[PDB]
């Protein structure tokens, strides 16, 4: 993925402090794995995945939406089990806003309906024969100003001769203007082709002209202007003997400075082979045409974007059954391809258990788990939001992301303020026995908890823990995947001259022994491993016992005298 | 064996800092604490019914080889004469060398004892004892 | 619980002192357990559970009914022991009163017959082009009057032209204000388009209009009148030059000034798009429709609300058998669901024993206890409140919710001034053995009390003290709740491989060891504890001795003449 | 500490207002002086310290006590942070050490009792190159303003 935002350039060393209603929010904690999310979200590039390490970046780029709330749940659900790093992509295919005034085509780095609230305009600076720019993004209150735009340096001819003329030629094939010739009294001193080579930069031209005993080229102090020579503007017969002759690169100066604006991009209008529409001052005018578009009917293309990213957990912020099928098919493809993943899903408000069974009937896959409960969460700024299940799914996903590989989410507490429905003991049993993960409520003397009763996937059979309990299957997944990638490097990747089946067997046993020494695996059979080699291919087979968690306790009391 | 994979803090992995500088030629550092724990006893039974905490005592020790420059006396972190009354509290941090993450911090350190030795063929050894107000281990998570 | 109704924040720092004849008749005492009740109440809204802490709040919330009489005793049944936190809920489905006149609908948050006594009217004020509103409520003596309602800051024009015209225009699909314009003569000068920005705020509009050289904007003298421009009434061609133009929002300003005043709430009538009808003045009108419904034959839906709310010692305020049947089944399920409940009941003005035997035959659940006596209590007001048995049960329940865990209600005093019935020793013995609570009168040396003879429940078999008596059951209920929570946390979220029988046994002994130090139990046979473990399942058996209580004594006398 | 309810030397005033007038005047955001007499003991008092700013939702804006203490706090903290950090190399500095410094500063501040207790955990930092960002949470100093009492005579 792409970490979108690099540093802001700074100007002065200082410490500034400002009161506010809200702070920087959460932060991504250290994690073995990564958490992928997709949802409605304002800001950012559509069909592009962004990596987030802090809530500040999420605010700065994913400017608003339920997605940003989901990130808050991921890191705010539990400080101890804070969720790890994040990969995010907005479902909405937003559009940029555009303005085409004053010889300039102006477009928004922002995508969405917000983009139409951007205003940009040029102004004429009579003081130095120059153009002036102002950029205001009203929603973020971001104001920018540039002045003396285009004027690089001034030339004076000091001799007594009658006339000194400055000329610049134009190439119509490419629309460039790449010559600069100084003539005095119908005689020429030098000519500088601005097509690279001898005079690629204006710096050399200034040095060249200054060497001429009868001329002086002097640098304008208002803004760094060391532009390449090819960016100089069309100039025709300017009298050098006069008070001041300006050398101009209006777009070149704009091109450099405006690259640092945080809101805008600039293009030079070609007339509608058509010559250039002159860049001229114009009123500060709104950009237009920026919209959010519509979401696609199918999210398969979006999911395919996450292939080869390593995000074990993926959560779609939706309740659509078809979307769930798309993810399940996608996860199935990646798992066979060599990229294991798990999907967490939950739909609607207070949905009927029969409808939950309807989803279970339609969908029975160990790679996915279905959450049933819907509730409300208290979040930053004191606002409490009542939300569907797929937001609860994020809390489960954020929790599972923070937990270690060998530890299940089973029975762990949750911070959710309240739930729509309080399932009974029998109600909970029916869900769990049918492969539905739910939340349980308990009350202390003066405390209340919401707990995750157990780990269960949509797959119903209790025969095989790896199929049923995602925690067990996850432990197997990371074990094998980490092993194979290491094995690929040693033998396939690294140049190996020779190899035998027994050598592979020893390496495997060495790997497993290390895991036990790290407590990642409790026990295993050493003699069960099998290795077969056939030309350029090898087959490896082995078994490891899954970890077993503590589930049931039964107690009885007897009262007696004395 | 490797730098990152070793689960145990060797002396090499640790770095000691004071006031935005590392302490050169450090040799040892010890921190001791007493919660002033006591037992509750009554007439009914000999066994202590409960335990409670009374007073908090916290001290840290440091040893160093006297450099020709940047010693505690030279650096002002420690004082010999009456100038001590003009010295404020100091905060010490013990740091992970790899990432400059914090391992433990001592707040409000003030000096108790200062010892110095010279000998024919040994290296000059500088020792100092600090008493502090509190010790905290936060910002790790 | 549903939160108690709020109060207006602080206005000014001061010391408010006043005099009332009744004042506070009681308040909550420090407690852990909670006390629950249901009955007839004139106030609040139905099918709602409220948290009660002080008598005045309940009195204001519930203006009249048997509830307060029951509540008053609970917080005063004993000088030392008081019920503490209380949950209450009215049975009957009352409805508010309503009135719909002159483009407005008036409704009272209070539900009941008394709401019909609320009188509300609108008057026209020609001195300011506004309406007045008056409210009268005789029973609560609540009166409110407001003047200059519906006026927003005015505009005036200063130029030469023959006319200056102002208008407010509305959205056709919402009736909201969309645009308001200022015009000079035959030409337009400015307009504000209601799409966010400064156009929403009249404060900004005052500044913007004042900035116009020919227009003036000035505010009303009667306090703040700021309102969003969205609420402004539609106005057309308001002449600005000759006289100042009044900006109108009758609905918006009325709602703010009549804010709070929960006795009355306002809805704007959709004229039979249903347009927003114009508001008209109308004479003071008594509201109608305020009613108190009938209680259904089944309160089970009402009772289910108390589930998962941490209540204890419920008391239904009714004598009829149907209610007692429901609660007995209800508490049974609460015990099953790990939230045990106990109940105390009464049979009315029975004043006889034979009816009780029939009732005790009907009810023998250990979780319910029956009281026989009925008597008179003196309130704070001094009314000779002659009440049925089930009101006396409240006094017992109020005492019990205050008493500590390990002590019984037996032989403790009571506030009761007098009783309808006093029984013989044989009658008490037969009544007590039947499993019915009674109150006895004791007088010696001119010192009179009324005492609880026993705490036995409706369950018959004396062979099971845990079933028969409250002291064993109450302490047992809390013990298992505490032990159950600790065991679930310690064991469930851990690996089976590191857990075994012996460690489980040590944990239990430590738990019972610290319990014994607190003296909440008698000594226990530590050796008797033993465990079995198999896979994810474990079984435990333990032996413990209860807390005894000394009941009867025997003495004899002998005179030796010396 | 605030100027609220403290006395004044003034011998007499031109105006004395009603309770409702004071309430409206105070809520408008204007300071007033009230006359109090009881048991033949007369003072003139400052009713409140509210400023011209209107929104009660921002105590840091509305009232002097929050703003005055806040102004000095930031001035002291700002100076210390500039000295400690600015004139030092970035390579030996990190987020965690910054976090510890803040807690120590707020720790010693709390001992002096100039502030109420603070949620130490809420402090968190970000570092990037020569730039760093900090957010913290702190609770203010409260002040008790209004009370309510009632009386009852039971004839005994």
């Amino acid at each position: 993925a792409v970490e979108p935002f690099p540093r802001r350039p700074i100007t002065r060393p200082h410490a500034s402090i400002e009161v506010d209603t809200s702070g920087i929010g959460g932060s991504a904690g250290s994690s073995e794995k990564v958490f992928c999310l997709i949802g409605q979200a304002e800001g950012g590039e559509p069909n592009t995945v962004y990596e987030l390490r802090n809530y500040s970046q999420a605010k700065r780029l994913f400017r608003s939406g339920e997605l940003l709330d989901a990130i808050e749940l991921a890191w705010g659900s539990n400080p101890n089990y804070t969720a790890g790093r994040i990969l995010a992509m907005r479902i909405e295919d937003a559009k940029p806003a555009s303005a085409e005034i004053g010889g300039l085509k102006i477009t928004s780095k922002i995508y969405g309906n917000v983009a139409n609230n951007i205003q940009v305009g040029l102004e004429k600076n009579t003081l130095s024969d120059s153009l002036r720019l102002r950029v205001i993004f009203q929603d973020d209150r971001f104001n920018e100003v540039y002045d003396n735009i285009g004027n690089i340096f001034t030339i004076k001819y000091k001799g007594e001769e009658a006339n000194a003329t400055f000329s610049v030629e134009h190439d119509e094939e490419t629309q460039k203007a790449s010559r600069l010739v100084l003539k005095v009294g119908d005689q020429e001193v030098k000519s500088y082709d601005l097509t690279g080579g001898a005079y690629d930069y204006t710096n050399a031209i200034i040095t060249d002209i200054n060497q001429l005993p009868d001329f002086e080229a002097k640098l304008s102090p208002f803004g760094d202007k060391n532009l390449e020579s090819s960016k100089l503007d069309k100039i025709e017969n300017a009298n050098i003997k006069d008070k001041a002759v300006y050398v101009k690169a209006v777009f070149g100066d704009l091109e450099k400075q405006t690259a640092y604006n945080g809101i805008v991009s600039f293009e030079q209008l070609n007339a509608e082979t058509s010559p250039i529409k002159t860049i001229e001052p114009f009123e500060l005018t709104k950009l237009k045409g920026g919209t959010n578009g519509e979401p696609p009917a199918t999210w398969a293309d979006k999911l395919d974007k996450f292939a080869h990213e390593g995000g074990y957990y993926i959560v779609p912020l939706s309740s659509k059954q078809s979307v769930h099928a798309e993810v399940a098919s996608f996860v199935k493809e990646r798992s066979d391809a060599g990229e294991p993943m798990r999907a967490i899903v939950g739909g609607g408000f207070n949905e009927s258990k029969e409808q939950l069974f309807g989803r279970q009937a339609s969908l029975s896959n160990p790679r996915v788990s279905l959450v049933a409960n819907s509730g409300t969460f208290v979040m930053d700024d004191g606002r409490k939001n009542h939300v569907p299940a797929y937001m609860v799914a994020v809390a489960l996903g954020g929790l599972a992301s923070g937990l270690e590989i060998g530890e299940s989410i089973t029975f762990k507490p949750l911070r959710v303020s309240s739930l729509d429905q309080i399932y009974e003991s029998i109600d909970l049993d029916e869900l769990n026995e049918n492969g539905i993960i739910s939340i349980e409520f308990v009350r202390n003397r003066t405390n209340t908890f919401f707990r995750i009763v157990d780990d269960v996937t949509t797959f119903n059979d209790k025969s095989d823990p790896v199929k049923a309990e995602m925690a067990v299957g996850e432990a197997n997944d990371f074990l094998v995947s980490e092993l194979k990638v290491q094995l690929e490097d040693q033998f396939i990747g690294t140049r190996t001259i020779n190899t035998s089946a027994s050598i592979i067997k020893d390496f495997i046993q060495s790997y497993l022994g290390r895991k036990k020494r790290d407590n990642e695996i409790q026990d295993f059979p050493a003699e069960d491993v099998q290795v077969i080699v056939e030309g350029n291919e090898a087959r490896i087979s082995m078994t490891v016992y899954p970890i077993r968690s503590f589930k049931k306790i039964s107690v009885s009391l007897v009262y007696k005298q004395q | 064996a490797s730098e990152a994979k070793q689960t145990v803090h060797t002396g090499n992995t640790v770095l000691l800092m004071i006031k935005g500088k590392p302490v050169g030629r450090a040799q040892s550092a010890s921190g001791q604490r007493e919660y002033g724990t006591t037992g509750v006893y009554e007439i009914g039974s000999i066994m202590p019914q409960e335990h409670v905490y009374l007073r908090y005592e916290g001290t840290i020790t440091v040893e160093r080889l006297r450099m020709k420059k940047e010693n505690f006396a030279d650096l002002g972190y420690a004082s010999l004469g009456e100038e001590i009354l003009k010295k404020d509290i100091i905060d010490i941090l013990v740091v992970d060398n790899l990432t400059k993450q914090v391992i433990i911090s001592y707040h409000g350190c003030s000096a108790n004892n200062y010892n110095e030795t010279w000998q024919t063929n040994e290296i000059v050894t500088e020792e100092i004892e600090f008493s502090y107000l509190t010790a905290s281990d936060k910002a790790r998570t």
